[PDB]
This record gives C-alpha cells, structure tokens and sequence, in this order.
C-alpha cells in the first residue's frame, strides 16, 4: 500500500492541487462550490506511483529507451492541506500525520511569502525538515529574476532547521521537471522505520458516508472513517475504540468493528503504518456525515488512551510572530484566554490556567486524548483570525 | 545544492513552448 506519507506545502491560489495533478493524475476534486471556484476545507488526496528506470509514472519502460521494463521502488500517498491563514488547524492535523514534506514556491510571487514561511515553521516545529523544494510558476519568469529569486530562497534557507534541502523547478501545468523530484522521493527523503509492535494508534482526519442519493436500505453501508496510522498494522476483523468520545457536559468514546481498512484504491487485508486510510467500521455513517471524524483517535480494542481536559503543557515560543507579512512581536501569554491548541489533529480552543518558565497549564473546552507524550502547534487570536505563536508537548 | 539544480532549470528553459 501507501508506504511514506508525503505532505504537500505552499501559499493560498499558488497551485498544490495542480502540483498533484502533474505528479499523480488524481484530483484533489476542489468542491462545495465555494471551494469549486476558490480553496479547499478538506485534504486533497492522490496516489502517485514510482517504479525506476535502472537499465516512473507507469509501470512500463517503453518511453525511456530501453525496453527493460519499470521497476517497482514504492507506492506513495500526497497529504494536501488549505494553505489560507484563516484554515490551518487542517494543515496543522495534517503535519502530525505526515513523515515528510513537499514545498512549493512561485517564480512572480514573493520571496518571503508570510504563509509560506508559517508553514515552513510548523513543519519545522512538527519534526518534517525532510523539505523537497519546488519552483512551481516559473513559466512565467526571466533568465536572470528566477535565479535572483532562487538565490533569495537559498539566503532565507540559512538559519532555518531546513539547510541543504533540495530545489526542484517545475511546471505543474505544462508537465516538465518532475523527473528530478521523482528521484529525490527515493534520494531525499527516505521512509522513517515503522514496525508490528508499536502499539496501534489511528488519528482521524476525515469521516465519510458512501451512503448514496436513490439506493434502497435493503442495500447499506457503514460507516468509513479517513485516518492515518503512524503506529501498528491494522488487520481485517478488529474491534476499536475512537476515544475523544461523544457528547452527552461530558463525552463518552465510540466503539466500532471493523467492516474494511482500504488504501490505494483496492481494500485491503493490512493497513501497514505511514499511510492514509479509509477505514469501514460497523460505525453509523450519520456519524461520517460531513467533517465530525476529524482530530479523532482510533485504537484496538483493550487499550487505554486518556481523554483530558486538564493539561500539564511544556511550552516554548517565537520573539516574533508568523501568519502576517508585519510580523509582530511575541507579547507574553495571558491568562484565562482562548488559544488554539494543535495537538496531532484536534484543533482544541483552550483557556490559560497558568503561566510559569517554561510550563503552562491549560483548560479545555473540547476533550483531546494523550496516549504517550503527545505533539503540540500552539495558535492565537491577536489579528481576528488565528496566528501560529509557538509550541508545545503534554508532560505526561 | 542549487547547481545540480541550475543545469536542471537551464534544461527547463531549453524545453519551453
């Protein structure tokens, strides 16, 4: 199946979605009619396909010369998220689910783009610096204004975590370049190790119903739950636990038998971990309605994650902010505030019960899960909509 | 690197409609 989950970064109306298409062929569809004609709510999936030419695309080597055909390297799935300022708790859910990433900058458009450069930090934040950098509308700029441009990104590239990450220049829409970046898929970036032992742990970004308009229910279906597992290879017949729960205040977690674990585009036995996966669970799918499975964790049945509220929060911060062009300075946390805290895919709105050195303790509204130490991207609400101030981990 | 990506984008320049 999927073997590397391999996120796709850049600033709003850049073209990420075209980068897909150029790479797999597959649609990240753009849809609800706001987003037909505009951005994404959602991720946007594809599958793309490499099998080396050693004597690709498709798995025949009629195209490159010799006749001796494609042969197979892997199989690898794309993690895109909205790049608006205003939508980034998706991007950040989506961070803690991928195992690398894929950046994509424009010839015409600026340098240091203030979505981009967020972006970049969380990734950095978020343990992804394994960055294959992308020139993506440069059918569009000079000899000489590409290679300035270029040699800008090169001086902001210095003193980022980020320090000989690769530069690829592409067109996502006349199909050239792309050749590089398929080698530096194998080159660049190889698969972290993810094993049988690890104790299994799914983190749900989508829910879905393929429950259609006009069928007879004499004829059902289930309930698919769109997540990722970076621990712990799911086998067909298992019981599980979704534990951030259901609301009664207090929550109460979800228990479901699985019906199916597909990937690629044909179900599965397995579900081998550092992949992105539509899971079938005897689950309703009035509960996969729309976006209700989203920042949810999945666990086999016999297993205890603890839902808190109450969080001990180790906490670090920037001087200045990001998200803005006028980056700001970093005023001090202040208390009894709502903050949003992005810990692997819940986008929780928190209050500050404290502030310490280095510690925070925090209230939240919504109930997340913390099974092990647990990955935070903190946010604020200075400027209307929410800024990336800093980051944190559960000290639990 | 940005040399083995030059001769890359000099390639790019070259193969343009």
């Amino acid at each position: 199946q999927a073997t590397i989950n391999i996120g796709t970064i850049g600033h709003v109306a850049h073209g990420k979605s075209t980068v897909v298409r150029a790479i797999s062929g597959v649609q990240t569809v753009r849809f609800k009619d706001e987003l037909e004609r505009n951005i994404t709510i959602k991720l946007g999936y594809a599958n793309a396909k490499i099998y080396k030419c050693q004597e690709e695309i498709s798995p025949k080597c009629q195209r490159p010369g010799c006749p001796g055909r494609y042969k197979l390297v892997r199989h690898v799935s794309f993690v895109d998220c909205p790049g608006h300022d205003i939508l980034m708790s998706t991007m950040l859910s989506g961070a803690a689910v991928m195992d690398a990433a894929l950046l994509l900058i424009a010839g015409n458009e600026s340098c240091p783009q203030p979505q981009t450069s967020e972006h970049l930090a969380a990734i950095e934040i978020m343990k992804l610096k394994h960055v294959i950098i992308l020139q993506n509308k440069v059918d569009l700029m000079r000899e000489e204004s590409a290679l300035e441009h270029q040699k800008s990104i090169l001086k902001f590239i210095r003193g980022t975590i980020a320090d000989g990450a690769p530069i690829v220049p592409i067109s996502a829409q006349l199909k050239y370049n792309i050749d590089a970046v398929n080698e530096f898929i194998v080159k660049t970036i190889p698969v972290p190790p993810r094993d049988f032992m690890i104790s299994p742990r799914l983190i749900v970004i989508r829910s879905f119903d393929v429950n259609k308009p006009g069928a007879e229910i004499e004829d059902l279906k289930g309930g698919v739950a769109g997540g990722s597992i970076l621990n712990g290879v799911f086998k067909l017949g298992d019981e599980i636990e979704i534990r951030p729960g259901i609301v009664t205040i207090q929550c109460k977690p979800i228990f479901s038998n699985i019906v199916s674990l597909f990937a690629e585009q044909n179900d599965l036995k397995f579900a081998v971990p550092g992949g992105l996966i539509g899971v079938g669970t005897k689950v309703d799918p009035t509960l996969c309605r729309a976006d209700r499975l989203v920042g949810q964790v999945v666990g086999a049945k016999g297993h205890l994650p603890n839902i808190y509220t109450d969080i001990e929060i180790n906490y670090f911060l920037l001087r200045r902010l990001l998200g803005v062009k006028k980056q700001a300075k970093v005023r001090k946390l202040e208390p009894n505030e709502v903050l949003m805290v992005n810990i692997g895919s819940t986008a929780t709105g928190a209050r500050v019960v404290a502030v310490k050195a280095d510690m925070a303790r925090l209230q939240l509204t919504s109930p997340a899960c913390t099974e092990i130490n647990e990955k935070i991207a903190l946010s604020r609400r200075i400027e209307k909509h929410w800024r990336l101030i800093g980051w944190a981990t559960i000290k639990k | 690197v940005g040399l083995p990506y030059s001769e890359l984008l000099s390639r790019f320049f070259n193969i343009l409609r």
